[PDB]
C-alpha cells in the first residue's frame, strides 16, 4: 500500500504541471492513476514512479530462505503419509462417486439446444508421490 | 500465472472479515448487505460463492475494506 | 388511449422544475465571492 | 404561497356513446397534446445559446462541493459565523458566504453547508416530511357532480360551506359573516360520503389534502402530533385548499381515561389535532371535512362549533333519491324495454348507493353469464336475490305488533 | 481458453473497490440534484452521474450511492423489509383444482 507523494507550488500553475518528455513512462504512472481519497485531496500534489531497487544479493538471499524457511523445503526431512492417506482417499472416492452423478444426468439430457468436477489432478498428484515414497523406503535407507 | 491468480482470489476471504447480515441480492456479483454496524452497502460477491445459501438473509463476512461478500 | 399516452409523455417532457436557489445577484459577491472567501477557505477552520 | 391540482383533461365528451363527436372530439384533444410534445421537443432545439456557453454558475458549483450537508440554523452572527449543528448535534459555529443570498436566515429552518469545511452553502432547503408531501394530490378521480344523485340538500350545504366562499364573498364580505369552516358528514356505510368527497376534490379550485384517519399512530413516542402539526402548517402554506380526513372515528373516540394504563398516547394527537383546529391564534384561510361512520362515538370536544361548523346526515334513498341512483347507474349500460327500474325500488326497501352499484353488476355479470349482452327485468330479479343475502334481522316481532 | 480464463481471473481485481452506500432518495430536483438520507446519519444533497438520468429518481427509491465521491451510482428495487416474506407468490401449492370436492 505504499505510496510516494511530491507537492507543487501555486506559482507555476499557469505553467504546465509536469512537463513530459515520455509515453512509456507517463502511461506507466498513469496506470496507477489516482485514488478515490486521492482525488480528494489530490491537488497541490503530484504522485512520483516508485519501484524496487535492483535487488539481486539480497534476492537470491530470500530465495534460498524460503526453500528451507519461508516453507516446507527442509529437504532432509521433507519426506500421516500413510496413516490419514487412507481416509483422505476414502472421502475424495466417496466426493467424486456422488458428483459422478451429475455428468450422469447432464449425458441423460438430449440436445435441448455440472460435470465439470474435476477432483481427479489432487488424488494424482497425492497418491503418486505416497507411491513414489517407495523409493525412499526402499533405496535411500537401508 | 493462473494458478497463481486462483490461489490469490482464494487467498482473498482468508484476512479476518466483519460479519454482518446480507439484505438482498441485486443481480449476479452484486447485492446489497447491511454491517453490524448498521449501514447498509451496495457490494460485490465473489464467484465462488453459491447463490442459494446466498439468498436467505442468513449471516455473512464481509471483507473489512472492500466489504464485499466473500 | 392515446390521449392518455400523450399526456404521460408530455408530463415527462415538460421538466419546467430547476428549483435551483440560494444564491445571491451579482452585485454583493461582486468584490465577495472571489479570493478571500476561497484565501480563507482553507484556512479559516471551524470550531465546535 | 401555491398552486392546486392540474389534471381536468378536458371533461366534455358529452355524447357518452359510440359516436363520431367523440371521435372528432378526442382526435382534437390529440392534436393539441401532440403539438405542445412538438413544442417542447423542438422549443430547446431552437436558440444554440445554451445559457451564454456557461457563466456565473461555475462559481457556485465550485465553491460548494458535490454533497452538501444539513443542518439547523442556530443563532446568527452578523460576521457569517452563525452556529449551525448537523444530524448528531454537532454545533459548530461556522462562516457562511459564497455568492449565497443571506436574507432567509431563521433559527429552526434547515440550512445546507459544505461536507468538509461545514460552510453554508446557500440553498436553504425548502423541504417537508415526505411523509406528508406524499399526500398532496393533484389527479381528479372523476365527475365532479353528475355521477352523485339526489343529495340536493347535502351537495348545497357543502357546496355552501366550500364552493361558494372561494367563488364570492361579496355576500359575506358585505354582511361580515364568515363562512363556516368544519364539516362532518356521518351516516350508515355506503351512502357515499366518500363519492361526495372525491365529487368536490374534481372541482376544487384550490388544493386538495388527503388524508386517512388511521395515519397518526407513529410508533416512536411522542413524535406524532408534530406530524399533524407540520400538516396544518403545510396545507396552509399552499394557498387556500381544504382538508379531508377519513373515518376520523380512529384518533378521537369519547376521550376516556388510560385504564388499563398501556398509554396509547393517540389521546394525545387529538388533543393536539384539536388545538391546531382551534385554539390560541387564528386558523388562517384553511377548510376540513370530515367523514365517519359513526359521530356519537366521537368525543364532543373535537364535535363542536369553530371546529365543526356543520354536521351532515347522509340517509338511506327511500324513493326518489334511489331511483335517481338506480338509473344513473345502469345509464351508461345497455338495458331492455322490459326493464322495471321502479318496480324494485318500491319492492325493496333500507337499500344504499353502493348496493345499487354492486347489483347492476350482479345483474349485468348474470346477463354475460345467460351469453346475452341485452339484459331483462328476470336478471335483475335474480340479481337483488343474490345481494340481498348476507343481510339477516329482526328479532320475533311478528305477530305481538 | 485459458488466456480467457486468466483474463477473467484478472478482472476480478475489481473486488478490491469498496462497496458504494444505500440511500433512499427523499427527494430529486432538477439540475442533476437530489436530497438522500443514508440510514446511518442524516440526509444530505448529492450530484447524479451519468448512467442514469434524472426523470427516472422519484421520491422513495433506493439508490446505491458511490461510497466516496457522494455521486449516484444506481437504483435498487424491493425497499420492503418484512413483507417480502409475506408476499410468498413462489412456492405454488398442489393443482388441487381437479381434487376439489363437489
Ligand atoms: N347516491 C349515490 N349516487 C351515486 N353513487 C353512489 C351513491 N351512493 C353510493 N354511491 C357509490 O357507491 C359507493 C359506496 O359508498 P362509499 O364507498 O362512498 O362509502 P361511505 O361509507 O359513504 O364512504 P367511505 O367508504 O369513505 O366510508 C360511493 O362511494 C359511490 O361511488
Amino acid at each position: 500500500v505504499i505510496d510516494a507523494f511530491r507537492l507543487i507550488n501555486a506559482n507555476m500553475m499557469v505553467l504546465g504541471h509536469e512537463p513530459r518528455q515520455t509515453t512509456s513512462n507517463l502511461g506507466h504512472l498513469n496506470k496507477p492513476s489516482i485514488q478515490a481519497l486521492i482525488h480528494g485531496l489530490n491537488r497541490h500534489y503530484y504522485s512520483i514512479t516508485i519501484n524496487y531497487r535492483k535487488n539481486e544479493l539480497e534476492q537470491k538471499m530470500l530465495l534460498n530462505l524460503h526453500k528451507k524457511s519461508w516453507m516446507e523445503g527442509l529437504t532432509l526431512q521433507d519426506y500421516v503419509v500413510k496413516e490419514m492417506l487412507e481416509l483422505a482417499k476414502n472421502y475424495n472416492k466417496a466426493v467424486e462417486e456422488e458428483d459422478k452423478m451429475t455428468p450422469e444426468q447432464l449425458a441423460i439430457k438430449n440436445v435441448g439446444k455440472r460435470h465439470l468436477e474435476e477432483h481427479v489432478d489432487v488424488l494424482m498428484t497425492s497418491n503418486i508421490v505416497q507411491c513414489l515414497a517407495a523409493m525412499l523406503d526402499t533405496v535411500v535407507f537401508k | 500465472e493462473f494458478l497463481h491468480a486462483q490461489e490469490e482470489v482464494k487467498r482473498i476471504q482468508s484476512i479476518p472479515l466483519v460479519i454482518g447480515q446480507f439484505l438482498e441480492a441485486v443481480d449476479q456479483n452484486t447485492a446489497i448487505v447491511g454491517s453490524t454496524t448498521g449501514s447498509n452497502y451496495y457490494v460485490r460477491i465473489l464467484s465462488t460463492i453459491d447463490r442459494e445459501l446466498l439468498k436467505p438473509n442468513a449471516s455473512v463476512a464481509l471483507h473489512k475494506h472492500s466489504n464485499a461478500l466473500v | 388511449d392515446d390521449i392518455q399516452q400523450l399526456l404521460k409523455k408530455i408530463n415527462e417532457l415538460t421538466g419546467i422544475k430547476e428549483s435551483d436557489t440560494g444564491l445571491a445577484p451579482p452585485a454583493l459577491w461582486d468584490l465577495a465571492a472571489d479570493k478571500q472567501t476561497l484565501q480563507s477557505e482553507q484556512p479559516l477552520q471551524v470550531a465546535r | 404561497t401555491k398552486g392546486p391540482d392540474a389534471a381536468s383533461k378536458l371533461p366534455l365528451v358529452t355524447p357518452h356513446t359510440q359516436c363520431r363527436l367523440k371521435l372528432l372530439k378526442l382526435e382534437r384533444i390529440k392534436d393539441y397534446l401532440l403539438m405542445e410534445e412538438e413544442f417542447i421537443r423542438n422549443q430547446e432545439q431552437m436558440k444554440p445559446l445554451e445559457e451564454k456557453q456557461e457563466e456565473e454558475r461555475s462559481k457556485v458549483d465550485d465553491l460548494r462541493g458535490t454533497p452538501m450537508s444539513v443542518g439547523t440554523l442556530e443563532e446568527i452572527i452578523d460576521d457569517n459565523h452563525a452556529i449551525v449543528s448537523t444530524s448528531v448535534g454537532s454545533e459548530h459555529y461556522v462562516s457562511i458566504l459564497s455568492f449565497v443570498d443571506k436574507d432567509l436566515l431563521e433559527p429552526g429552518c434547515s440550512v445546507l453547508l459544505n461536507h468538509k469545511v461545514h460552510a453554508v452553502i446557500g440553498v436553504l432547503m425548502d423541504d417537508t416530511d415526505p411523509l406528508v408531501t406524499v399526500m398532496k394530490v393533484e389527479k381528479a378521480p372523476q365527475e365532479t357532480y353528475a355521477d352523485i344523485g339526489g343529495l340536493d340538500n347535502q351537495i348545497q350545504e357543502i357546496k355552501e360551506s366550500v364552493e361558494l366562499p372561494l367563488t364570492h364573498p361579496e355576500y359575506y364580505e358585505e354582511m361580515g359573516i364568515k363562512p363556516p369552516k368544519g364539516v362532518i358528514l356521518y351516516g350508515p356505510p355506503g351512502t357515499g360520503k366518500t363519492l361526495l368527497a372525491k365529487a368536490v376534490a374534481n372541482q376544487t379550485s384550490a388544493t386538495f389534502l388527503r388524508v386517512v384517519g388511521s395515519e397518526l399512530i407513529q410508533k416512536y413516542l411522542g413524535d406524532g402530533p408534530k406530524l399533524v402539526r407540520e400538516l396544518f402548517r403545510v396545507a396552509e402554506e399552499h394557498a387556500p385548499s381544504i382538508v379531508f380526513i377519513d373515518e376520523i372515528d380512529a384518533i378521537g373516540t369519547k376521550r376516556y381515561d388510560s385504564n388499563s394504563g398501556g398509554e396509547r398516547e393517540i389521546q394525545r394527537t387529538m388533543l393536539e389535532l384539536l388545538n391546531q383546529l382551534d385554539g390560541f391564534d387564528s386558523r388562517g384561510d384553511v377548510k376540513v371535512i370530515m367523514a365517519t361512520n359513526r359521530i356519537e362515538t366521537l368525543d364532543p370536544a373535537l364535535i363542536r362549533p369553530g371546529r365543526i361548523d356543520r354536521k351532515i346526515e347522509f340517509p338511506l334513498p327511500d324513493e326518489k333519491t334511489k331511483k335517481r341512483i338506480f338509473q344513473i347507474h345502469t345509464s351508461r349500460m345497455t338495458l331492455a324495454d322490459d326493464v322495471t327500474l321502479d318496480d324494485l325500488i318500491m319492492a325493496k326497501d333500507d337499500l344504499s348507493g353502493a348496493d345499487i352499484k354492486a347489483i347492476c353488476t350482479e345483474a349485468g355479470l348474470m346477463a354475460l353469464r345467460e351469453r346475452r349482452m341485452k339484459v331483462t327485468n328476470e336478471d335483475f330479479k335474480k340479481s337483488k336475490e343474490n345481494v340481498l343475502y348476507k343481510k339477516q334481522e329482526g328479532t320475533p316481532e311478528g305477530l305481538y305488533l | 481458453l485459458n488466456a480467457k480464463v486468466r483474463l477473467l481471473r484478472e478482472e476480478l481485481q475489481l473486488l478490491q473497490e469498496q462497496g458504494s452506500y444505500v440511500g433512499e432518495v427523499v427527494r430529486a430536483m432538477d439540475k442533476k440534484k437530489v436530497l438522500v438520507k443514508v440510514h446511518p446519519e442524516g440526509k444530505f444533497v448529492v450530484d447524479v452521474d451519468k448512467n442514469i438520468d434524472i426523470n427516472d429518481v422519484t421520491p422513495n427509491c433506493r439508490v446505491a450511492l458511490r461510497n466516496d465521491s457522494y455521486t449516484l451510482h444506481k437504483i435498487l428495487p424491493n425497499k420492503v423489509d418484512p413483507l417480502v416474506s409475506l408476499m410468498m407468490v413462489e412456492k405454488v401449492p398442489d393443482s388441487t383444482y381437479e381434487m376439489i370436492g363437489g
